This record gives C-alpha cells, structure tokens and sequence, in this order.
C-alpha cells in the first residue's frame, strides 16, 4: 500500500519573509490500479483550501507518486501552529494523517566562536575559516557564507549537535584559496535562527 | 529596523 | 572562560571497519593568560589514555582554542558506550565534563523508495533521480551516490525528519546531464546504517 | 560475508 512522508519547511525559508516556506506531502507507492490520491489540509484542526496540487508522476513498477505542498505563514510556523496532511486512496483501509510543527521549548539564541587558519594551514594554498555555532534552540538554523556582498559557497556544515543543557552546537567551515586571504578580503558567516534578533547575526575573518 | 542577507529582507521589528 | 564541546563520530566512520571512527573535544575561548588544558577521557567511566594532544591554535582577541580526538571503536559506540571529555583549566571554578553516546531505542532498518526523472525533467538538459529513505532508527545514515563503481558527487541530501511512529526519513537527489542517462548507465544510491545487513544496502536507477 | 562500498570495506558477517 502507499506510504505518507511528511516534510517540513527549510529553516532559511521559515527565517527570511521574502522566501515562501512550504510543508510537503509526499506519497509514495500508489497502485497503477488506484491511482487517486485526495489531499485534505488542516491548520490547527482548521481545514484550509489553497494547497497545490502536482500531477501524479512515474516509479517503478506500476506505482506513481504524488505529492502536495502547502504555502506557510513564518509567523504561524514559528507560533507552533500544527499543519496535518490527510491522504485517501481506495487501496487504503483508512485514510492516513501526518501531522507536523516546529519544535517546542524555550527559544535561545545562538553563539559564535570564530577560527582563523591554523599555523600549518597558511603553508597550504587553500585555507580554512570556521565558525563554531553554539547554545541554540530550536535545532533549526541556518549557516551560510559571503564575502565582499557576495556568497561564498565553498563550505561545510556539521549536523546540529545535542549539548548537556539541551541546547544545540555545530561547525561550519568555509575553505578558500589563500591569495583572497593575504589580499584582506574579509569572510563572513552568516546565521540564521528565530531567537536572534530579526533572525539574523554575522560574524566576520580576515588576515590580522 | 530591518536585516538584509545578501540584498534580500530577512526580518523587520 | 572557556566552552567545550563533544562532538560525536561521522555515521559513516562508525559503520565501515575500514574507517576510523573518533570523537572530538573543542575546547574554544583559552585564555591566553592560562592556556593549560588538561584532557582526560573515559569510556564508561574508565579511563583511557590513547587521545592526540594536538597545539592550540590562535583565535581573536587573545585566546586560543585547543582540542582533542578520541578514536573509537566501531563496535564500542555502536554498543552504546558512554565516551566522557573531562577538561581542566586554570580559570575554570571546576572541571568541564562532556558525555556523548549513540541514541537509545530498538534500532529499525532504513526502506528506499526511488524516483526517476519527471515529465517535465527530461525537457531539460539535466535530470534528477532520487531516493527516499525511510523507517530507520536511530537518524545516524550516510547516502551517497555512485555510478559504474565511481563516486557521483552532485547530489543534495535532507536532514532526517521525524515520523509519527518514532522512527526517521529523509530524501536524496542526484542531479546527472541527460545524455548519461539517455545513454542507459545505471545510477545507484548507497545507504549505510547499523540495522542493515553489514551496514549497507544499495538502489538502481536507469532509463526504463 | 562482506558489504564493499566503492571498493572498501564495509562490515563482515
């Protein structure tokens, strides 16, 4: 029988107003022979009408999948609002329900310990630049990079990582060819989280 | 009072 | 004063016997006025004394960070072993002690649900393939992306998310120019996770 | 009874 997966929205989109953060239901192995899936969509136990819905596209087997994305308020997510999925399919017994929110608990703001290259990195070419994010709840966040008003995309980020107090921590690690380094360029790590005032916070590197 | 990221709003209070 | 944090190993390290699993010990905000720091490391409360002292390293504004890594065994951590960082440090009233170890709970294997390219994406000059991995326990999994016994590399992955009955999905997405796949090359996604038969199983994809 | 993943040890059984 059809299997129900419930996503949700990118932190960076529930974050930013000017993105659309979106939840997602998506169903997967629905028969050739049954093949009409009907989405029904509540807010807080409040059925709501304005979700998409995509055409059923092709897997394996004689099976398609078909899903159904529904636009969110930032405030609402972020409010704790619940957002529930319901799918129907002839080939089930009884319809299935996923149900999805934000996490709950205290909101703490995130923390940022900078890392300039170590003393055996700067004989390299490239170099590494790091930011250690720390003490925040939700788990939700989002690290990018830039340089000069532009995005620098050559970096990785940890998992968030449960701490004892039950805040969370990771690191993210841009790397970038030495010669922008010795020039002065300035590096920046952006982050983005709910407890931060106007969700949003950088902290800066360069050649000192 | 508003932040920006990379010449895109974020959030305003 | 200065802030710790333990950083758990890599999925991936813990589950291939070939890799070197380790935890890590991060040490940020040394003073450089007492800069000592003294590790000592314990797996289930007993003591260990095979850790790297590795130099501290400059950070900004007169302090240094210093860290210690811990390799561990496979085995142990999949056991659920405890692993304690103890850090020692003039400006500290006490020693910091950290502990980190697997999630508890009845381990469940991951199911795969794959998704060949779109209507719409094979109008385009490149296609996407997916999988859907689903049901598994604990949230530590690597996917990766292969091709021919080569790594494939451009591929985007979720965090696992929480499911109604405890356990976790996520999805992965190659993105391949359409002429390898027209070609009829197969293109697999590999997942690693302890409930797995050797802690692997591998989906196909091809042009149908 | 091995798994190999790009041509490296996985596990054994």
């Amino acid at each position: 029988g059809p299997s129900v997966f419930l996503f949700p929205p990118k932190p960076k989109d529930t974050l930013m107003i000017s993105r659309t953060p979106e939840v997602t239901c998506v169903v997967v192995d629905v028969s050739h022979e049954d093949p009409e899936v009907k989405f029904n969509w509540y807010v807080d136990g409040v059925e709501v009408h304005n979700a998409k819905t995509k055409p059923r596209e092709e897997q394996y087997n004689s099976t398609y999948r078909v899903v159904s994305v529904l636009t969110v308020l930032h405030q609402d997510w972020l409010n704790g609002k619940e957002y529930k999925c319901k799918v129907s399919n002839k080939a089930l017994p009884a319809p299935i329900e996923k149900t999805i929110s934000k996490a709950k608990g205290q909101p703490r703001e995130p923390q940022v310990s900078t890392l300039p290259p170590s003393r055996e990195e700067m004989t390299k070419n490239q170099v590494s630049l790091m930011c250690l994010v720390y003490g925040f709840y939700p788990s939700d966040i989002a690290v990018e990079w830039e340089s000069n008003g532009q995005p620098e995309n050559n970096y990785k980020t940890t998992p968030p990582v449960l701490d004892s107090d039950g805040s969370f921590f990771l690191y993210s690690v841009l790397t970038v060819d030495k010669s922008r380094w010795q020039q002065g360029n300035v590096f920046s790590c952006s982050v983005m989280h709910e407890a931060l005032h106007n969700h949003y916070t950088q902290k800066s590197l360069s050649l000192s | 009072d508003c932040a920006w990221h990379l010449g895109e709003l974020v959030w305003c209070t």
